[PDB]
């Protein structure tokens, strides 16, 4: 019914990276078709990621436009799943106006390593029923409720002070951590939502807690190595986690954190989870930034890098020099290259079928045939874009299944590049600038 | 009255119920094949299913590209966000170029919330607080329609105290917000002294208490910006707000993640609903190659709005490449991710209809013999120039004491204000003097 | 001698703009929603922090358990403005001396048969040889930071 | 400085010229509200 | 005589774009001459500005150097008068280091459109005759005009205000009743003995006055930016105002218009030297000129077909065709001997100098041999030579002196080529 | 266990006592003259005689210049600072290029300085202000001392203190059953909290309890603390421990690096010499390894001419892989190694050389037995051959993916049929470029 904040897009139907237990790729599964050789390679590097034994590995995905390079990376990210970091950026995002291209890459690396820690807790969480105090040091008692139980505490002096500072009253829902002592309001009980009729600028209604009043347990927290660096940058640095406002972390801090994390894994207090960094459109990193990757991929703790690129032999940014993929040779031999292949008619049918299943559309077999030709005379991505429009024409026509005529109407309204650029030549002197 | 401006005559796409275009309707004329296509885009935006899908309007200057883009904003109406921007806006001095793209992509997605606005106002008849410390405060109000009593919380009482409210003052309370406003002393006490510094107002003639149902619009971008940096908290009254000047900042990825997760909670609870809107990046050819590359990532994201682009260039050089030409000034890599709608030059009869529609919008009477002359001059020059001469011609007709444009008025104005084509002919002749 | 002293006439704002013109006031009903839908509300912190569904399951605010910070302190520090920051900073200076003594003499053996991080264990800045606590504690390094 | 012809506006600007709140003013002027509270009685301590 | 800040400068003699009621430009008036076509066209645009109904409209003034194309715009800024916003900037002034290039234009538009309101005030004005206080406190005072008297009992907040400002008998004062501010206007002439002096007011003591007030749309935006935003309206620190604030304020001012609580006063932006905006800046004006709250904008330029800044492309005026279709071009023409002579006369009157009819004649010929601005500069110099000589009227030999001291560019270029290798880097 | 990286096997230079190289030792093989050369450089760094002298390791991609630079750090060991950098680090947004270089030159010089710490700590059992038998003349009472009784897990004792302590013991909210400490070099007292013994005396209290101190009431130790000169630069240029508006404002504001003045560097040099003279502190001049030098700008190189001639500078090691490139920050000026001739005059070049087919085989075996992999000889004789047709790095790159494929197919060692399958999955730089050239109309 109600439209959530996430909805149907490009790399949406891929729900993994379709492989048997022997890492043989199936012809069609987990929303992917064809690309068998690259999908085996993707499987092997995925196994390498999951082991996490060896650092600083890198892979490059290469091949012509509309052949599944970002599809394979967006598939692999889901096969890997959450619980393991995976950070994706476009190449063009490192050109910050407040830190160097080195720092933008450094943070993108440190953001793809996770630390896991155990923590031992007890907390109290309930609706407050009555606070009572008397003057003989002060003495008092306080009563807590939860749907399962009602109970009393014989609180000491500093708690009596703290409850007055935080101005608790009956019907407030509160938490305390006993080890630390600090009080924290969560809101007021729905059962009390009427003892006033003009409420303050912010008060918030919550349900009364349930279960045991003083729950005691282990919890496990996973925290990215980057955040440990940021919290140690300045006296209230954590604010910069949200603000983005953090300015070239001093090198001796990152060194100190590495020493401490290494100590905790030897003690067994923590463990390190290696993740991935994906840079799409990597061909527009700059020559200074490439020369930094030459030593980033050599630390005792670095992610695996996956990079994707669409370029032939072409000029490296920041220089005159031609090279393969627009990448320097001193990096291309630290990499390991996976190449896609263009699709057949057979694959082009199957991938259109998966898109109509994802976008919830029915088409005639004739219509799939005609669309397949259009998606082979012109780019795959154009044929994928016709199907939504074909459906919208069909609804206006009061149909239900898309026919050949719905394809031909949309094909008349919306041009591809090749038809467009031809019409631009027939009137060229009316356009601006060449 | 409202000022007349460059597009105020267009009121919608003006398609019939079958989706086909009418010759002249809703303040547009001509362009059937090109503006039937916008009909399909409007259905796509109203469908809410899709994300990141994108459109390019292409064609020479003065052929209707921004008129059609604004016509779409009419057909959607103020329920749905429509954010216009100019390519040249990307080059901020506070934040990186891709940050400006990402902010504007967020602005085009709206939360729509409902609440009952509830207001109490009138002279304060009494204040009485209510054990050890204030549990609640009773307040009485009076107007020329009656009396009421209310039961305030201590947060509201603190706000009344801060406004320096006392009995006999005239007050506005808004019960939802916790907003409190003093409006002066009630004039029944205006004789307490002959000179005193207060301002006295009459007792209100309206109701003591009023209720409305109101709808609040807020975008995801508003949540990002409000939550990232500490909210200042200053109703002035606090000199610390003077020291730290504001600036824009790179919003971190983590924060947008949490905001997505909290908004999903509220649209599950029925408290809010979501409206995916439109971002209109006009003047697109002014984007840099870095930015064009970042769009390949943002248009794939399964959260993004519909994006509309427009451009008027032929085969010009892509900004930031110093070398590479491409159609419409857009990289081929991105031009394969958009559907293209072509836009066509007007025949003389079309321009006559546009001129008449502008005249009757702008408020000017024009005789047939004069309108035929602006029609001719439009073929020699350009439509955007004939539509400029209407107002100055009217202003001379008025100075010469006549109600309506006649041939000698437009003929006089033609000799007095030049076109870019005919002025360029002067610059080619007096070449050595400038 | 003394400098030349000057005042301009004060900048006049109309009642109309002072009543109907500040966005801070006329949008106060709308603004409240942006503070309600905040991820920094103590409600959401508790639910994110302790009431997860996976065993491994990433959540923000996990760092709060290893700095000294509580959800109410964090919400306060995000909404109350620069005075909260100043007072929170003042207390943090006082706290750092106590952390230094514990960290620098109380070091031997694990508290737990070697599991668990303690509260405050991401606060590393005290460990540096030239940190103010250490440089106060050691009489001689005090002379090299003059 | 700003002038506006409204009783409530004049109440606001008076606060700003005195200093916004006792806490915020003490914070700048004496360093912290704790230090302000001590400073009042430092007349009575040998080693302040 | 005493010196203003505003001494005589290059356009000081222009006191209005002078025309008859049918917008016919008379041959010389209000300090300016010639340019019949351009001054008539400028008159039509001045009528559009004044009527105000149409937004987002622009005109380009173009022609050779020294043909009055700043002059007509400077005259038009006088003729439009105060109380209708007019803002003037050089095109090189938007290249800020502190603020984006597109922000500076956005802000320049909004300085030039005003919101206007009227409001009412209770005011006391009179001579104080007696003032009394006690040991809360209660006091009393008496006030006088030429026409009536009163005694008032004082409440507490007025006692604080009157005791703070040390009011004394015989002072003439004004009181903002609602707020407690005292303004003092000096002392009554009849108690000037035993400080500035004035006669006591006429009419009644307590007047309900009504005051019309207006604020630039920009100045609303800046006040809303910060704890005391109005200081950035002086200090210039108004860095990149958030566009969602401007989005809000436009919708608020639109409802103030429709509910009749305020009315909007359009204005003019005179962006001078336009040929040196970048292509990025042109591409913004392209689309800024389409708002209901755009001003009229007037652009001046003196450039032939030229390369537009930030590109290799060439186009008329040094501006892209993309922007030139938004606007109408008014073209100025160079002067004849009659016009040149007459302009020199007008400058002589403004500078307070007299010269012989032959002196006007030779200076006119110089003006045609070397462009007007040279000749106009000779006038002041010639008068200084006459004063050194203890003369009075300028004679031909005083002009021929100055013509030998101070060179024009054409002669200076000729006298540079004979020493070609002594200058650097040619 | 610790993860594995591209240099994890390099453990030293592997030389005889005579300083000649071994064919294979401490993880390295081959390059004997270059390893012998680095042998000399290690002795130069250990000598402590010299400043500013510098070396450039020059040679093609994947010939061992980074490995050799890392090996020098193993020979020196942990006690002397070795500071790594890449040429691309100089281009900061906070600070000028020449300051980045000057900071790194001051990072590669260390002090080792040693001092006693003494502290008293324990749970406070008593505060016993002690009166004299008679007051001084005219006074009501006089206190000679306070007794404080402290206890720990080892025992209890009384400390006798000056009466002036008593003011401090009420500024701190000390009460009996708290645990406190006293800094023996300063006399100041600080509270830690109520002892853990009392954690049960209410159901809730708003204080964190702290465990009883273990060991004696009075504690002493000597510690050796080690810091770079760059740490003294920064700690003086932006102080800490604020109780003033300047400090606290400076600490709420966003911190940023600043161009440290040559005066401060001067003053720090003056005072550390006083301590070195008094035998309080030991200097350890170290090494700065500027890798990927060919990324520096001509402004940077022209600063290094001054920096390397300073009497203070560390030993600098440079590296490069470029042929006759254009120098960055000039239009047309080609030069060897991508470096200006007038800097290249101030460095001793060490030349590094391509490996033979036998040497690659020997290195690939050393990778496999450190990456934790077993390989059959008939497979290694394939992988060394692939290396000879392609590159060392690519032939080493295949080891882990081959192992994974072997493990999925149920075998404990790499075999021939594994490596010739992995070679079909992943291309190299040479073969990929061929595919591009045959298809150049579609990229
Ligand atoms: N079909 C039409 N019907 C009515 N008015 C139109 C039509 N086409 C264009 N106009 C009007 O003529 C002008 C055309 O502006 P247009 O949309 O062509 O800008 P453009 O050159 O396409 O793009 P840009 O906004 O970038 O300059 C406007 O006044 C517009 O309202
Ligand atoms: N093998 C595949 N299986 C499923 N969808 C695919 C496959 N290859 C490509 N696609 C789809 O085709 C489109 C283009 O693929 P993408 O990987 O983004 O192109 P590119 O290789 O140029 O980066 C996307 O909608 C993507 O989901
Ligand atoms: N019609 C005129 N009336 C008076 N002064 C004029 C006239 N035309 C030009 N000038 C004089 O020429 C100068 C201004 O030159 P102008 O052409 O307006 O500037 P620009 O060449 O920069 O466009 C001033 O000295 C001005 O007095
Ligand atoms: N002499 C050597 N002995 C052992 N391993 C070596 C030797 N030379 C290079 N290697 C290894 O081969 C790879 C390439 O060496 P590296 O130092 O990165 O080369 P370079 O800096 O010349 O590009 C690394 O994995 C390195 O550890």
């Amino acid at each position: 019914d109600v439209t959530r904040i996430e909805r149907i897009g490009a790399h949406s139907h891929i729900r993994g990276l379709g492989l048997d237990d022997a890492l043989e790729p199936r012809q069609a599964s987990q929303g992917m078709v064809g690309q068998l050789a690259a999908r085996r390679a993707a499987g092997v590097v995925l196994e390498m990621i999951r082991e996490g034994k060896i650092a600083g590995r890198a892979v490059l995905i290469a091949g012509q436009p509309g052949t599944g390079k970002t599809a394979i990376a967006m598939g692999m990210a889901q096969a890997l799943g959450p619980d393991t970091p995976f950070t994706a950026i476009a190449g063009s995002e490192i050109f910050s106006l407040e830190m160097s291209k080195t720092e933008a890459l450094t943070q993108a690396f440190r953001r793809s390593i996770g630390v896991r820690i155990k923590e031992e807790t007890e907390i109290i969480e309930g609706e407050v029923v009555e606070i009572q105090i008397d003057r003989p040091s002060k003495v008092g008692k306080l009563t807590l409720k939860t749907t399962e139980m009602e109970t009393i505490y014989d609180l000491g002096t500093k708690m009596i002070e703290s409850l007055t500072k935080d101005k608790v009253q009956a019907g407030d829902v509160i938490t305390i951590d006993k080890a630390t002592g600090k009080i924290s309001k969560l809101g007021r009980s729905f059962t009390r939502a009427r003892d006033y009729d003009a409420m303050g600028s912010q008060t918030k209604f919550v349900q009364c807690p349930d279960g045991e009043l003083q729950k005691r347990k282990e919890v496990v927290h996973t925290v990215s190595l980057h955040e440990i660096d940021v919290i140690n940058s300045r006296t209230q640095g954590f604010l910069a986690l949200f603000s983005g406002d953090t300015g070239e972390i001093k090198s001796e801090v990152r060194e100190q954190i590495n020493a401490k994390v290494a100590e905790w894994r030897e003690e067994g207090k923590a463990e390190i989870i290696p993740g991935v960094l994906f840079i799409d459109e990597v061909h527009m990193l700059d020559i200074e930034s490439f020369s930094f990757l030459n030593r980033a991929l050599e630390s005792d703790m670095a992610p695996v890098l996956i990079m994707a690129t669409n370029r032939g032999i072409t000029r490296i940014r920041g220089t005159s020099y031609q090279s393969p993929h627009g990448i320097p040779i001193d990096l291309l031999d630290r990499l390991l290259i996976v190449s896609t292949t263009p699709y057949s008619e057979k694959d082009t049918k199957q991938i259109l079928r998966i898109r109509c299943e994802e976008e919830d559309v029915e088409m005639s077999e004739d219509a799939y045939t005609v669309l397949t030709r259009i998606g082979l005379e012109t780019s795959l991505r154009y044929a994928i874009q016709l199907i939504t429009a074909a459906s919208l024409v069909c609804r206006k026509r009061k149909g239900t299944e898309v026919q050949v005529d719905d394809i031909k109407r949309v094909y008349s309204l919306f041009l591809d590049e090749s038809r467009s650029t031809q019409y631009m030549k027939e009137y060229q002197d009316a356009f601006l600038f060449n | 009255t409202q000022r007349i401006a460059s597009h105020s005559h267009v009121k919608g796409l003006g398609l019939d119920e079958s989706g086909l275009a009418k010759q002249a309707a809703s303040g547009l004329v001509g362009q059937e094949n090109a503006r039937e296509a916008c009909g399909v885009i409007v259905e796509l935006i109203k469908s809410k299913k899709m994300a990141g899908r994108a459109v390019l309007l292409a064609g020479p200057p003065g052929t209707g590209k921004t008129a059609l883009a604004l016509a779409i904003a009419q057909e959607l109406g103020s329920k749905v966000p429509f954010c216009p921007m100019v390519g040249s806006e990307v080059y901020s001095t506070e934040i990186k170029k891709t940050e400006v793209l990402m902010e504007n992509f967020r602005r085009a997605i709206g939360l729509r919330i409902k609440e009952t606005k509830e207001v109490y106002e009138g002279e304060v008849t009494e204040l009485t607080p209510c054990g050890k410390t204030i549990s609640h405060v009773i307040i009485g109000l009076k107007t020329a329609k009656g009396t009421k009593q209310l039961k305030l919380d201590p947060s509201i009482f603190e706000s009344l105290q801060k406004e320096r409210v006392e009995a006999g003052d005239v007050i506005y309370i808004e019960a939802n917000s916790g907003a409190v406003k003093r409006q002066g002393r009630c004039d029944t006490y205006a004789t307490e002294f002959d000179l005193e510094a207060e301002e006295y107002v009459p007792l209100p003639k309206g109701d003591v208490h009023k209720k409305k149902e109101i709808i609040q619009d807020v975008t995801l971008h508003d949540l990002d910006v409000a939550n990232a940096r500490p909210q200042g908290g200053q109703d002035i009254l606090s000199m610390m707000g003077q020291l730290m000047k504001p600036k824009k900042t790179e919003i971190t990825d983590k924060l947008r993640g949490e905001i997505n997760k909290v908004v999903n909670k509220y649209i599950d609870q029925g408290i809010a609903e979501l409206v995916p809107g439109v971002l209109f990046v006009d003047e697109v050819h002014m984007l840099d190659i870095e930015c064009f590359t970042y769009l390949h990532r943002a248009l794939e994201s399964s959260i993004a709005p519909i994006v509309i682009f427009a451009s008027n260039r032929g085969n010009c050089v892509i900004r930031g490449t110093e070398d590479i030409t491409s159609p419409h000034g857009i990289p081929l890599d991105l031009l394969d991710r958009v559907m293209i709608i072509r836009t066509m030059l007007y025949t003389p009869q079309e321009m006559k209809q546009i001129i008449k529609i502008r005249a009757q919008t702008e408020g000017i009477n024009i005789s047939e013999e004069a309108l035929n002359h602006l029609g001719e001059i439009g073929t020699k020059t350009t439509l955007r120039y004939s539509v400029q001469l209407l107002t100055p011609a009217n202003l001379l007709a008025k100075i010469n004491g006549k109600d309506s444009i006649e041939k000698e008025h437009v003929e006089e104005i033609s000799e007095l204000f030049y076109d870019a084509k005919s002025s360029a002919k002067i610059l080619a002749d007096q070449q050595d003097k400038y | 001698w003394s400098p030349f002293h000057i005042s301009l006439k004060p900048y006049h704002i109309s009642k109309f703009i002072y009543r109907h013109g500040q966005i801070r006031v006329f949008n106060h009903s709308r603004d409240r929603w942006l503070r309600v839908l905040s991820p920094f509300a103590p409600d959401y912190i508790q639910r994110s922090l302790f009431h997860r569904k996976g065993i491994n399951e990433e959540s923000c605010f996990s760092f709060l358990r290893f700095i000294d910070i509580s959800p109410a302190e964090m919400a306060n520090l995000m909404l109350q403005g620069l005075l909260a920051r100043w007072l929170a900073l003042f207390l943090s200076l006082k706290a750092s001396y106590r952390l230094h003594q514990l960290r620098s003499w109380g070091a031997p053996e694990g508290e737990s048969h070697q599991r668990y991080l303690r509260n405050k264990d991401f606060l590393l800045g005290v460990n540096f040889p030239l940190s103010f606590p250490n440089l106060c504690s050691c009489p001689l390094l005090k002379s090299l930071v003059f | 400085d700003s002038y506006c012809n409204d009783r409530s506006a004049e109440y606001e600007r008076r606060v700003l010229k005195e200093g916004g709140s006792l806490a915020a003013k003490q914070c700048l002027l004496n360093g912290a509200p704790e230090l302000a509270a001590d400073w009042l009685n430092r007349r009575s301590q040998f080693f302040p």
